[PDB]
């Protein structure tokens, strides 16, 4: 994870799911600013081979306490260089 | 080691063939992975591009 390997990156930001696989130099302390006023999950780009961007929706954003609503589950596994990705969403 | 099934890997470390951490010069058992040989139209049947 340091751009000497390729590194697959998903981000799911509360709107666009976007998938990148990209030579990313990471930061220190990687995150995304929450009104979003930061972006700084890799700092470069660089002989990178894929990217996907989803369609728009809409998701919290915000930060508001309470209880939890929504359990959502996934399972990631790499077979012969297929990314599986599983999901399942809940109330 | 070698690859599995449709696996790809871009990577230029310098291969230690052996115990000498060169780490950043090409040396005896410090060699590069990526090679390179080269098309020639007067090259034999074997050795062209395919
Ligand atoms: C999430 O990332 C995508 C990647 O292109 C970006 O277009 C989108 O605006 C981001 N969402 C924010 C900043 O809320
Ligand atoms: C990868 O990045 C390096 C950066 O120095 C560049 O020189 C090279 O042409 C790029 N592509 C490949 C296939 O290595």
């Amino acid at each position: 994870l340091d751009s000497k390997t390729q590194s697959l990156l998903i981000v799911n930001n509360a709107t666009n799911v976007v998938i990148k696989v990209c030579e990313f130099q990471f930061c220190n302390d990687p995150f995304l600013g929450v009104m979003e006023s930061e972006f700084r999950v890799y700092s470069s780009a660089n002989n990178c081979t894929f990217e996907y961007v989803s369609q728009p929706f809409l998701m919290d954003l915000e930060g508001k306490q309470g209880n939890f609503k929504n359990l959502r589950e996934f399972v990631f596994k790499n077979i012969d260089g297929y990314f599986k990705i599983y999901s399942k969403h809940t109330p | 080691s070698n690859l599995k099934p449709f696996e790809r890997d871009i990577s230029t470390e310098i291969y230690q063939a052996g115990s000498t951490p060169c780490n950043g010069v090409e040396g005896f058992n410090c060699y590069f992975p990526l090679q390179s040989y080269g098309f020639q139209p007067t090259n034999g049947v074997g050795y062209q591009p395919y």
